[PDB]
């Protein structure tokens, strides 16, 4: 036997020691013959100006096209002929460079890592190349409504806020931007105390914290003397944005109230709520047996082509809610069955489907934290957010202590009488006027 | 420390089922039936059955009604999962630990037990043209399609989606005679992760002892060769070139697998030139626009498809295939160095270890080797395998390519895209 | 008036429609006697001793 | 036709919404006694006292 209990004991602790220079150092070992080794760095979109607002995006581009040790193609070389991955992402709060590399092969995996977030050649002609590079990502996204809507759900819920803005700038941004732009902000950024080096696989954190010391080490000398930055509180607006265009086949919808960010304890309850009401697209296979009634309402009245609850978090704040897409008749009837589950979970949640809730949950958590890379992630993020690596069984722990009346008296925090970001595009003609959206958020019966 | 990991389990039955268990401690589970029954074992008077099967697994059971399956596993918050290739049907269920027992229940039922009643039937076969549409939004997907009913006058012809002039045709009794006869004990494997042999033993025994239909992996790919053209418009051009190469398991695919790394398979680096990459390298020599080039690499019981695939502007396509297709001629001609086969084995065994790293792409390998070779290969001597490949297997490979009788699929704006003839 | 008086009007009586509608029947019960006689008074004084009510205790056995 | 109503949820749906039931019958009761003036009830009132002998 093994109980599903035991087996969230067997996972092993994630070890964290820390570098003089403020450099977090954290590994969770395995059996696996590879790994994945990155930089987590907390830096974003919410950290830039308006006047430098594609930065992080903009070195992104460049931090894999040449180093002082290794200029141009050296580094894809050398790590394409060891048969590593090199990846790179960047939210709001957040940027990430990761390698997929053989275990053997973590002596050059992080010696690389180290000289990638300390020594960017950026090179005045590849910043040129760059330019266009992300330019054109900008033309490509615009075909994106799912892309779309999101930044224009950030855009009008944190209005006038540095999360109001986009992760790759505005284009005039994009064409202004120079090198020594680009440069502050990686010095003002890229500092130690702000960075985590995770890895998870056939490792040994004695050996990780061996090579952190060999290739970080660096940053020391002097830190922090003239200028320290530390991040305001973002201003949510129950507002609305409607993009109206009637040559797109599909409608996209976007809407969300305030959540209460990474921190809080009551993101548990509302990952529940969210499990409950669920996600559903046409390829889906139940239908009519679906057991959120919004997944069925919606696939046996053919409401929707696809729907999904999202808790975005940053920190203190966040946006929960639901988006959805589908043709110009189903808008209004989206809306209602949502708004109407949103309610009925904030007044009349009942046990059973709080358990599937649940069940959703702990087998979401337990199937992405699956391989190197997932881990590796979730490492250098609980650090960067938590500030420790929250092991599985206290998060069984905290899904486990959730029943209905937790449910209720959290989603009725958060959803009860709020006002919504709302964000609409495409053929949007019959997307429901914000008052009548701002209405559904309670009712006249409770 | 972590914990000693445990060996997998591995037993053939008398009767050719096949069992492969892993305890690997893991919080959740993972339990597959994998079934020689993909596409190529359909006919040319029931083309599409095994699409509608696959669309089929949550229908109404013997001891699980349709509501119950969906209910049922929604409650313990778990998946099931139906994977079709042009060989297996790989039936997947996923759930924490607690809860196998109820998800084996259910598994066993859509698999042995699947009534396919009339009006169910009637109701999700227009489920067939959503899930065609869907996947045919990639233009690879037809491209494929395309490229494998040109490459075979047989059974890989056959498309994992149903052919347009089927959907709402597929009968009640073709799935019925399509299960019978292919869902039987030795076509098939149960592999379970997170589970014990005594169990996956017991129930193979119980509940997967069924014979009465075809025996033969090869009912036989006959490779013919030719091509297919589809003009579309579409912003630029998708097009496959591909020989008959080697059947899965046997030295020479091997051989094909590290020529596909010594031109190139998918980057390695978020936006990068892909140095190493030699098929990359010689279209841009001469390509100074948006292009893309990848080795294509296919392989089965009985036949494989190695070449390349290309996405290019419409009027570029012809320089895009041309420079690609001489590329691969200069490695036949001698043209290749040792470390340039060291660095594509290096990019294959790596690969090979990330892609089993995970519960996912463990329990799909397991499964496909035990159908595929009636064995467990552990990664060990999978890469003595790959090692074993010497610089004159790769070259031998791609002698085979550039002589062998060709087949091409492409789609686009075919105004400037070669013809084989012309290649 | 430390959280404001309108924000603990809102989270006591005003969230959910039930006691928002018993402090409005509780509200009209209470305004209407307020009100009635509160308007009676002010109608009192423009009409000083002029009214029936004033005179009263002229005639009385 | 009633035997389909029976069961745990039920248990739970009921006790939901029982507070938010209560409080609508104090709603009507206030409402009730309110409009059509029901002295019997209001001369128990602390400030409702218009029948001022
Ligand atoms: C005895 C038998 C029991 C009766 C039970 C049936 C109740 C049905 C309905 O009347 O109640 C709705 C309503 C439930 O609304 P809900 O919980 O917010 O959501 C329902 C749907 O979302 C509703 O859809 P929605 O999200 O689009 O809601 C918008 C809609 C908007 O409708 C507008 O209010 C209509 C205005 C039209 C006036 C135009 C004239 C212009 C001058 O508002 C409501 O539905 C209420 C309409 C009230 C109409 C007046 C009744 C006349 C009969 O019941 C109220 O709670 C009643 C309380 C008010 C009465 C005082 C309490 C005394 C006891
Ligand atoms: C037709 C000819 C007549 C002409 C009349 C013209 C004169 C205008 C008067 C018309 C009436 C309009 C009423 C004013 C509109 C205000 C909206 C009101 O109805 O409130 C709604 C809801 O209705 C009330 O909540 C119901 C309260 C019930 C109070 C009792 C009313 C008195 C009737 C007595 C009942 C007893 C029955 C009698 C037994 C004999 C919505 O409230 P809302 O602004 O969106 O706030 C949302 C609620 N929150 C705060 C919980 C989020
Ligand atoms: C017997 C006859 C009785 C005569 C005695 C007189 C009694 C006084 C009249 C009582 C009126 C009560 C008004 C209550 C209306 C109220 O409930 O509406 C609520 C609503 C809440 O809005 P939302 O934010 O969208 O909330 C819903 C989203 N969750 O607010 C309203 O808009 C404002 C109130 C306006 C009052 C309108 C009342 C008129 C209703 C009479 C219908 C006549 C139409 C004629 C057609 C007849 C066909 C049935």
């Amino acid at each position: 036997t093994a109980t599903y209990a035991q087996a969230l004991q067997s996972v092993p602790e994630t070890q964290v020691s820390q570098l003089d220079n403020g450099l977090r150092v954290a590994s969770e070992q395995s059996s696996q013959p590879t790994c994945t080794v990155g930089v987590w760095i907390d830096a974003g979109s919410r950290y830039e100006s308006e006047k430098n607002n594609g930065a992080g995006y903009f070195v992104e581009h460049l931090a894999f096209k040449g180093t002082k040790n290794r200029p141009g193609n050296a580094l894809e070389k050398e790590v394409e002929s060891m048969g590593a991955h090199l990846n790179a992402y960047s939210t709001r709060e957040h940027t990430a460079y990761y390698i997929k590399a053989l275990s053997k092969d973590l002596p050059k995996a992080v010696e690389l890592l180290a000289d990638i977030v300390q020594n960017c050649s950026l090179e005045d002609s590849q910043i040129e190349k760059e330019r266009d590079v992300i330019l054109q990502e900008l033309q490509e996204n615009d075909t994106s409504m799912r892309d779309v809507v999101f930044n224009y759900l950030h855009a009008t819920a944190f209005q006038g806020t540095p999360l109001a803005q986009s992760v790759e700038g505005p284009s005039e941004n994009v064409r202004k931007l120079s090198r020594a732009d680009l440069t502050e902000y990686l010095s003002r950024h890229y500092k130690a105390p702000r960075m985590v080096l995770a890895a998870a696989g056939g490792l040994e954190h004695r050996q990780l914290l061996d090579l952190a010391q060999k290739h970080f080490s660096g940053l020391s000398g002097t830190y922090d003397e003239d200028a320290v930055p530390t991040l305001s509180p973002c201003r949510f607006t129950g507002s609305q944005i409607c993009h109206r265009e009637d040559g797109l086949p599909l409608a996209h919808v976007a809407i969300a109230v305030e959540g209460p960010g990474w921190a809080h304890p009551d993101n548990v309850a509302l990952q529940v709520a969210n499990a409950i009401i669920g996600h559903y697209d046409c390829t889906y296979g139940g239908g009519a047996h679906l057991s959120s009634p919004l997944a069925s309402i919606a696939a046996t009245n053919k409401l929707c082509q696809s729907f999904q609850t999202f808790n975005i978090c940053y920190a203190d704040t966040g946006l929960l809610g639901a988006h959805f897409v589908c043709d110009h008749m189903s808008i209004d009837d989206m809306m209602f069955v949502l708004q109407g589950q949103w309610m009925r979970l904030c007044t009349s949640a009942t046990e059973s489907e709080v358990l599937r809730g649940k069940n959703l949950l702990r087998n979401a958590l337990v199937s992405h934290l699956d391989g190197t890379t997932p881990v590796c992630e979730d490492i250098g993020r609980s650090l960067l957010t938590y500030g420790r690596r929250i092991p599985l069984a206290e998060w069984e722990s905290r899904i486990a202590e959730v029943d209905a009346r937790v449910v209720r008296e959290v989603c009725s925090k958060y959803f009860y009488d709020q006002c919504p970001a709302v964000a609409g595009f495409g053929p949007i003609e019959q997307l429901p006027d914000y008052n009548r959206i701002r209405s559904g958020m309670f009712w006249l019966r409770f | 420390v972590p914990p000693h990991p445990q060996d997998l389990e591995f037993t053939r039955l008398p009767n050719g089922l096949v069992i492969a268990s892993l305890e690997n401690y893991a919080p959740a589970s993972r339990i597959g039936l994998f079934i020689k029954a993909g596409s190529r074992y359909e006919n040319s008077n029931n083309l599409g059955t095994s699409h509608l099967l696959r669309l089929a697994s949550s229908l109404t059971t013997k001891g699980a009604s349709s509501f119950k399956i969906t209910r049922g596993i929604e409650a313990v918050g778990g998946k099931l999962s139906v994977t079709s290739t042009r060989e297996n049907m790989a039936y997947t269920v996923e759930c924490l630990r607690d809860d196998v027992d109820i998800l084996m229940e259910f598994l066993l039922n859509v698999t042995t037990a699947p009534e396919f009643r009339r009006w169910e039937v009637a109701a999700l076969q227009p489920q067939l043209r959503i899930d065609k549409a869907v996947a045919l939004q990639n233009p690879q997907a037809h491209v494929i399609e395309n490229l494998h009913a040109a490459a075979y006058r047989n059974a890989l012809a056959n498309s994992l989606y149903c052919p347009d002039y089927r959907i709402g045709k597929v009968t009640p009794v073709e799935l019925h005679d399509y299960v019978q006869n292919h869902f039987t004990s030795a076509r098939m494997a149960l592999i379970g992760l997170g589970v014990s042999h005594p169990v996956l033993k017991q129930v193979a025994e119980q509940f997967l002892n069924i014979r009465g239909g075809l025996g033969l992996s090869g009912a036989k790919a006959k490779y013919h060769g030719g091509e297919i053209r589809e003009q579309n418009g579409d912003s630029l051009v998708h097009a496959a070139l591909v020989a008959e190469s080697a059947a899965i398991g046997s030295a020479e695919a091997n051989a094909f697998s590290v020529l596909q790394h010594v031109l190139g398979a998918g980057p390695h680096v978020k936006r990068g030139s892909n140095a190493t990459s030699s098929l990359y390298q010689a279209v841009a020599k001469g390509v100074h626009q948006p292009f893309d080039v990848s080795a294509f690499n296919a392989s089965y019981s009985d036949s494989g498809l190695f070449g390349f695939y290309t996405i290019s502007q419409a009027a570029s396509a012809g320089d895009v295939i041309k420079a690609a297709y001489n590329q691969v001629k200069t490695i036949a001609q001698g043209n290749l160095s040792n470390p340039d086969v060291q660095a594509a084995k290096n990019k294959l065994k790596a690969g090979y270890l990330m892609s089993v790293e995970s519960s996912e792409g463990f329990l799909d390998e397991v499964g496909s080797q035990a159908l595929a070779a009636g064995s467990y290969t552990p990664p060990s001597t999978v890469l003595q395998q790959i090692d074993a490949v010497a610089d004159a297997d790769v070259i031998n490979a791609a002698k085979k390519f550039v002589s062998g009788r060709k087949s091409m699929a492409a789609s686009g704006n075919l105004g400037h895209t070669p013809f084989i003839d012309e290649l | 008036v430390a959280p404001t008086l309108t924000a603990r009007l809102y989270s006591l009586l005003f969230r959910r429609t039930s006691t928002f509608a018993l402090t409005i029947v509780v509200g009209a019960l209470f305004f209407e006697r307020a009100f009635d006689q509160g308007a009676d008074a002010i109608y009192e004084h423009i009409n000083e001793g002029k009214l029936w009510k004033h005179i009263k205790h002229k005639y009385e056995n | 036709m009633l035997t389909r109503f029976l069961g745990p949820r039920y248990r739970q749906l009921a006790r939901n919404w029982v507070p938010t039931a209560g409080l609508w019958g104090a709603v009507g009761a206030v409402g009730l006694v309110w409009a059509t003036d029901w002295r019997l009830i209001l001369d128990w009132v602390p400030y409702i006292n218009g029948k001022f002998k």
